[PDB]
RNA sequence: UUCCAGGCAU
């Protein structure tokens, strides 16, 4: 119930934006969880705070 | 499933008579195959098992918390103060004959979750039935008797 | 000495203070 | 969610021992591990049982009809 | 759902004699008994005792599959001597052992004491 | 000095444990019993709840489940036939024990429902059977459930025979202990170690009762196995002894039925 | 934690002391010293990503600070206390994690991806989502008969309200080959 | 692509698979549920006639 | 279904409980696991339709894939892990059991084999009975390393007339290997014969392993007290093999190896050094773990795990990377706000020194992630482009 | 039909337990032809072995003076060509010719191997599988 | 049915 409340959706181009986006950034440290992301499909496009 | 992406469906259910037991009397509620460890490399599974087998003997909410000052070397000493193998293993007897297991098992408690997705909500069979209108082909979804 | 360093174990309590005030839903709320 | 009548592993009676455990603490001011050694719960199978059960029912009872 | 009925593990349902002995054809003077609604509890032990009769050439058993409460028992013997008998004897052997064993466990018990 | 073979020598003893040293038998035999005790020992417990009213938080079957676990008396059991055999359409005093239960939350302070509150309504036929085995300190035993203000709960149960195979709730068992050759002199194990096998692996209390190794000596390949340190516990329903005697018995029965079928089988032929 | 070298008696150090702590825990007891003040008391700040770019943080407070005196043969191997430029410090590393992660025992002992799987199934398990389901007419929902709280835990759970609303049981696992099922 | 090069069909079944070390390589354990759901048109022939009638 | 053998014909064996319970060796051809995986099954309808199934689609036939002129099934997991243990010269079995084993094999001529040891107590060796499942005329010649007709370490594999003459059995012999026992059996006999071989080898070894028991557990991931330290310096030594070659370039003192920036030419040497060192760190704990070790035992039969695994659990993990380029400075000349700018050392470019037994550091951790994430990323891409490239 | 096919006593050059908890491969020389070397593993759990020992090695495919199943006990009385200690049984795989005429045959016992050498096992050492082995003292 | 959305297969 919680996890879902603190979540993050982020639109893409129109097709698999394979590169920058999906990746895990340095600036991500401490703000977004590093291991909790939805597998396949929108992997890394949707994040958990 | 466990807490380490350790999925797995039941295969068969046994009772204590066929179940493997340790002199202590105790017997497993769950018996996972050793092969889902090396390739997946989820030691934290093995660890929680040893840590929980401890706090289960002494009753001290075993800490697993992120990064801290705990060690196998550490736990394996407390679990040695309780008399059991320092690494968790234990000798066990083959439920059928009672004849010991030439080998030892990593027999200790672990927290396990039961995700929905139970068999009986999925077995689905159709031998002809409801056919769509535009197509006249079998319909979609087990819900509606589809194919 | 109400003024000494702060060992690790201590910090946990600070975090406690956090959620005491903020709350897991902090974001959505405010 | 109430005391799990009898253990899962060995099934040894354990649905009574509850109240006696909760007391060997708030009053007899003991520590878990021992409290349980006191109620006869030896091997961990039956131990983890009490030491883990969360008596939710109380929070349930606290509702209405 | 497709859960067999619990009690089917010990209730021979409609025509199912406990035993059923088919003559092993692969070897000589040897047979195979099909035990309905029984298992290791019983099996392994008729195996043990049966394997003491010097006149027993072969003895082994097996649960066909964990889903079904059953097991076949294969017994071979010194010609002239019918394996049936070996099974017969080997059995009583266990009764007689147990019997005495009960008596002896009870001997000890009456001669005991404790307050709990 | 006497007795053909399989002799015992009870070590310790109590109303809830028969720590004994059974010796000189086939391990097969040992295990055989071990099992029989857990599995096929006739007992008794509820097997049919009849919810009349219930306001609790535990919904029906929750309660209905636990009720089957509430250990019930079964000393005499062997004189209370299984429903299935008896000719009474459904059940009767010659096959089952009937109990009742009724709670209302008067004490505006959490009222409890204990196994002690069960009410035997059917003729106990004058035989130790159907009594809510209690070992509680106070004597309340087995907390069934709780309730608040006007929370009610009317039930009606029906105990029947049954054994651990049919369900665990008929397990007179509890958990036995088992061990043999404490010094692994037959080598039925191959202790895993990091260093000294002897160190890492704890020794057992059951070593005192048997001679240590003594290097020099080669390997006794003729070594078999007698002497098994069991520890038959119990849950109450049956006196720690019977859960052993009857164990020694039920097994023995079956073993004969095999002969029995070997007789009926012969007679058969034209 | 603001770690300004505001220490005439020493060097740099967390702008908070064991005092602040026992002063806060004071309220942890009687359920007066707020987190709100731990900010105003210029004790700790909210650093957004951008601003972060220009600061230096020491992981574990203590450790990465003092001087010296053979480490522990059983522990792990951690980088040293390089520079004293340290502007701030971490509450606890465990905080990079999110709900999911937080319930995973020893997440720092598994393969990177394995901890992501558990980040998906924890959301596919059963439990006790709210102790009011008795008055909940939500289409579909499951509850475990006897919810057992975990043996192995995280301090992170204490806040995720877990031990009170667990999602499983502590079953006695036996890792071994048997029937072959 | 979705209606002619691939269709939904009759006499099909789907459930969760759990390995078994007691079936011959070529066998496939089937739930009694499906065994009563999935059929197969068989012709009445003096060969089976007897059996077939019993089944019916 | 991307295989020809993604669909096969099976014998209906109606059983209880709601699951499709299929044989094991037919596990890897469907690409089937049991963590919640479902399967579809269709029912023929015509006397000829079924004909088509049984005469071309049955698993016994599909046994040897033409896509690689080599069998596509074979003994796996439990049986594989066990088939080895049962083999070993060091393994013997007495009469009581040998008899039960013999029985469990359906065909068994019902004639016990002569014990290799009649000496004091008559015994039998794994190979001995295991060969009761191996038919006749089946011949095999191996030669691994120190193989020598009298192979010491049980190197090779010699099986004559269908009897295990010497050597250990495992993935190389009973696997879906090329010259593999299985490959031969099929050819040499029938699609049939072999099909039943899985059954015999399976039942036997499975039963024997039922009693010989088996497992894994943290204790298998710990390497020798000093052998671990021996490693902690096999690490540190490389740190300085780097620290050096760093200043050596921090002074404008290095040959820009043709077609490589001073930058590129640099990093390249860094990397090599670490992994290079990490690997041995592995082996170090590898031939260091006795035969009794479980995780090894399985890596030996070939049923799960490889050199690498052992390494990342017992010894050292490794240097995480993204696009080959170890963690970059998306944080203005540094990795995290926990580092001092312009930091090229391995403790910053993402090198996990610890082991999964020891546990990552807040940084070792986060880096491992960014790295892990990449697998997950293309996993959900390389999988799509494939599914298309396929079609 | 029944005769011995080789008899000679050797002396243990040395025994080896290569990673084998309960078995050891050994070798010795001959107290006859000094070209007669010998190799043979051995369950040293049923018959320990120390460096240098005279052990009478014998071989022949037969019972005792006077194929198929393997009777269990019974033979308590029966003929016992077992007048030894160690009595294994296996097959012989290859028949080598280590130059000159110093041949060497290999005998495997369902799991343990063996090798001989010399030349006078001519009209004696059959190629047969059958070949009970024997050791004593 | 329809149209969007979300979820699962380590
Ligand atoms: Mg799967
Ligand atoms: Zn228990
Ligand atoms: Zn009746």
């Amino acid at each position: 119930t919680l996890s879902h409340l603190r979540r993050t959706n982020t639109p893409i181009g129109r097709d698999g934006k394979l590169a920058k986006p999906r990746q895990l950034h340095n600036t991500h440290w401490g703000l977004v969880c590093p291991a909790e992301t939805p597998e396949g499909q929108a992997c890394g496009l949707v994040k958990n705070l | 499933a466990s807490r380490h992406g350790q999925k797995g469906t039941i295969g068969i259910t046994y009772r204590r008579e066929d179940m493997p037991f340790t002199a202590e009397g105790i017997v497993p509620d769950l018996i996972i195959n050793p092969h889902a460890i090396p390739s997946r490399m989820t030691v934290a599974h093995l660890i929680e098992c040893l840590l929980s087998k401890v706090a289960a003997l002494s009753g001290n909410e075993g800490d697993a918390s992120p990064f801290t000052d705990i060690t196998v070397e550490g736990i394996s000493k407390l679990l040695r103060e309780h008399g059991y193998q320092s690494r968790g293993f234990e000798v066990m007897y083959n439920g059928h004959t009672g004849k010991k297991l030439m080998a030892q098992i990593f027999f200790g408690p672990t927290y396990y979750q039961r995700l929905r997705h139970m068999v009986d909500d999925k077995i689905h069979a159709r031998a002809r039935g409801p056919m769509q209108v535009l197509t006249r082909q079998p319909v979609e979804g087990r819900s509606r008797d589809g194919g | 000495d109400e003024s000494a360093p702060i060992t690790a174990e201590d910090s946990w309590a600070v975090i406690s203070a956090f959620f005491r005030e903020k709350g897991l839903v902090s974001q959505q709320l405010d | 969610m109430i005391v799990p009548v009898r253990c899962f592993s060995c099934g040894k009676v354990v649905g009574d021992k509850w109240e006696s455990y909760l007391n060997l603490l708030q009053e007899d001011e003991l520590d878990e591990g021992t409290a349980l050694s006191r109620l006869g719960l030896k091997r961990y199978c039956c131990r983890r049982m009490i030491l883990t059960h969360v008596d939710l029912i109380e929070k349930f009872l606290r509702y209405n009809p | 759902m497709n859960a067999p009925d619990r009690f089917e593990l010990f209730l021979l349902g409609e025509g199912e004699s406990k035993l059923k002995i088919d003559p092993d054809t692969k070897a000589p003077n040897a047979v195979v008994i099909t035990f309905e609604k029984e298992d290791h509890t019983l099996g392994n032990l008729i195996r043990a005792e049966l394997l003491n009769d010097r006149k027993v050439l072969f003895a082994a058993y097996k649960v066909e599959h964990p889903f079904f409460a059953r097991f076949k028992l294969r017994i071979q013997t010194t010609e002239g001597y019918d394996p049936k008998d070996a099974l017969k004897n080997a059995c009583n052997s266990i009764i007689n052992k147990l019997g005495a064993l009960k008596t002896n466990f009870e001997t000890e018990w009456n001669l005991q004491t404790l307050a709990a | 000095m006497s007795e053909e073979g399989p002799q015992v020598k009870i070590r310790e003893a109590s109303k809830d444990n028969v720590d004994f040293i059974l010796s000189n038998v086939d391990l097969a035999m040992a295990n055989s019993l071990r099992r029989v005790m857990i599995a096929e020992i006739p007992t008794l417990a509820i097997d049919s709840v009849e919810v009349e009213t219930n306001t609790t938080v535990l919904a029906d079957e929750f309660i209905a489940h636990r009720l089957g676990l509430i250990p019930l008396q079964s000393m005499d059991i062997e004189q209370l036939e299984y429903s299935r055999d008896c000719f009474c359409e459904d059940h009767c005093d010659k096959c089952s024990v009937v109990l009742t239960l009724q709670a209302f939350g008067e004490s505006e302070s959490t009222t409890n429902v204990y196994s002690k509150d069960l009410v035997i309504v059917s003729n106990l036929m004058g035989r130790n059977i159907g009594h809510p085995i209690i070992q509680d300190k106070e004597g309340n035993g087995v907390l069934i459930c709780k309730l608040r203000k006007g929370q009610e709960l009317k039930l009606t149960c029906v105990a029947k025979k049954g054994i651990a195979k049919e369900h665990a709730k008929w397990g007179p068992a509890a958990a036995i202990e088992f061990e043999y050759d404490p010094w692994n002199k037959l080598k039925h194990t191959d202790y895993w170690y990091e260093q000294d096998s002897a160190k890492e692996w704890p020794q057992s209390k059951n070593c005192e009762y048997e001679d240590p190794p003594n290097e020099g000596d080669p390997f006794d390949y003729k070594a078999q196995a007698d002497t098994f340190y069991m520890n038959v516990e119990s849950v109450g329903s049956i006196p720690v002894d019977q859960v052993v005697v009857r164990g020694i018995d039920t097994l023995q029965k079956k073993v004969a039925s095999i002969l029995l079928a070997l007789t009926q089988m012969d007679q058969d032929k034209v | 934690f603001i770690v300004e070298d505001d220490e005439s008696l020493g060097h740099k150090e967390l702008k908070v002391r064991k005092g602040h702590i026992a002063k806060l825990m004071a309220t942890e007891y009687q359920d007066e010293y707020t987190w709100s003040s731990l900010l105003n008391e210029g004790l700790v700040e909210y650093i957004d990503a951008e601003e972060e770019e220009s600061i230096l943080i020491a992981m574990q407070p203590e450790d990465l600070e003092p001087a010296e005196a053979d480490v522990d043969p059983a522990k792990r191997i951690r980088v040293s206390h390089h520079a004293t430029t340290f502007t701030h410090c971490e509450i606890h590393p465990s905080m990079i994690l999110g709900v999911a992660a937080s319930i995973i025992p020893f997440p720092d002992h598994n393969q990177s991806p394995r901890n992501t799987y558990q980040s998906a199934m924890g959301k596919q398990a059963m439990g006790v989502f709210l102790t009011n389901y008795n008055v909940r007419m939500d289409t579909m929902a499951n509850i475990l008969y006897y919810p057992q709280k975990p043996l192995g835990t995280t301090r992170a759970m204490e806040y995720l309200k877990f031990r009170e609303l667990p999602a499983g049981q502590n079953a006695i696992v036996a890792i071994a080959c048997y029937s072959g099922y | 692509r979705g209606n002619l090069m691939g269709k939904r069909v009759d006499f099909s079944a789907r459930t969760v698979i759990s390995g078994d070390p007691n079936l011959e390589l070529d066998q496939v354990g089937v739930p009694k549920s499906i065994a009563k759901t999935l059929t197969y048109p068989e012709v009445v022939t003096p060969y089976n006639i007897d059996r077939l009638t019993q089944l019916v | 279904s991307l295989h020809k053998m993604s669909m096969m014909a099976h014998r209906v064996k109606v059983i209880p409980y709601s699951t499709f319970r299929l044989n094991l060796s037919v596990t890897s051809p469907y690409n089937a696991d049991f963590d919640g995986d479902e399967m579809n099954l269709h029912v023929p309808q015509s006397e000829e339709t079924r004909a088509e199934l049984s005469q071309l689609c049955a698993v016994p036939l599909q046994i040897v894939s033409p896509q690689s002129n080599k069998p596509c099934m074979g003994i796996v997991q439990d049986t594989l892990c066990g088939i080895r243990k049962l083999t070993l010269r060091d393994t013997f079995i007495e009469l009581d059991q040998v008899l039960n084993m013999l029985y469990w094999v359906p065909d068994w001529d019902g004639v016990i084999p002569t014990p290799a040891i009649i000496k004091p107590k008559p015994l039998w060796s794994g190979k001995q009975i295991l060969s009761v499942a191996i038919p006749n005329g089946i011949h095999l010649q191996r030669f691994d390393e120190g193989t020598t007709l009298l192979s010491p370490k049980d190197n090779g594999m010699l099986i004559i007339d269908g009897q295990i003459i010497f050597g250990v059995v495992e993935k190389k012999t009973v696997g879906s290997s090329n010259g593999g026992l299985i490959h031969v059996v099929t050819r040499e006999k029938g699609p049939q014969v072999c099909a039943k071989l899985f059954g015999n080898i399976q039942k036997v070894v499975n039963f024997w392993l039922l009693h010989n028991g088996f497992s894994t557990g943290i204790g298998d991931t710990i390497a020798d007290g000093p052998t671990m330290r021996e490693i902690t310096e096999t690490i540190a030594e490389a740190k300085k093999k780097v620290l050096d070659v760093t200043k050596e370039a921090q002074a404008n003192l290095l040959t820009a190896k043709h077609g490589m920036t001073l930058r590129e030419s640099f990093e390249d040497n860094v990397v090599r050094f670490l992994n290079e060192a990490r690997d041995k760190a592995g082996r170090l704990a590898e031939v260091n773990l006795k035969d009794l070790n479980n995780v090894k035992q399985m890596v030996m039969a070939g049923s799960k795990g490889s050199f690498i695994n052992i390494a990342q659990m017992s010894a050292c993990v490794g240097q995480q990377s993204v696009e080959g380029k170890r963690i970059a400075f998306g944080f203005v000349d540094r990795t995290l706000p926990h580092f001092s700018k312009d930091d090229y050392s391995p403790e910053s470019k993402g090198f996990v020194e610890n082991s999964y037994l020891r546990g990552l550091t807040p940084q070792e951790f986060f880096f491992h992630a960014m790295g892990g994430r990449e697998g997950l990323i293309d996993t959900a891409v390389k999988t799509a482009e494939t599914g298309y490239i396929q079609r | 039909m029944s005769n011995t096919l080789f008899d000679d006593i050797f002396q243990v050059s040395e025994v080896d337990p290569g990673r084998y908890n309960k078995v050891c491969r050994i070798e010795a020389a001959s107290t006859t032809q000094d070209q007669c070397k010998l190799t043979l593993d051995i369950n040293v759990e049923l018959f320990p072995v120390a460096a240098q020992d005279s052990l009478t090695v014998t071989i022949a495919s037969s019972l005792n003076l006077e194929t198929r199943s393997w009777r269990p006990p019974q033979a308590g009385d029966r003929s016992l060509a077992d007048d030894y200690d160690y009595v294994m049984y296996g097959t012989a795989y290859k028949f080598e010719e280590v130059s000159k005429d110093l041949i060497a045959v290999y005998y495997s016992f369902g799991g343990l191997l063996m090798r001989l050498e010399g030349n006078y096992r001519n009209l004696n050492n059959l190629k047969q599988e059958n070949a009970y082995l024997l050791i004593r003292r």
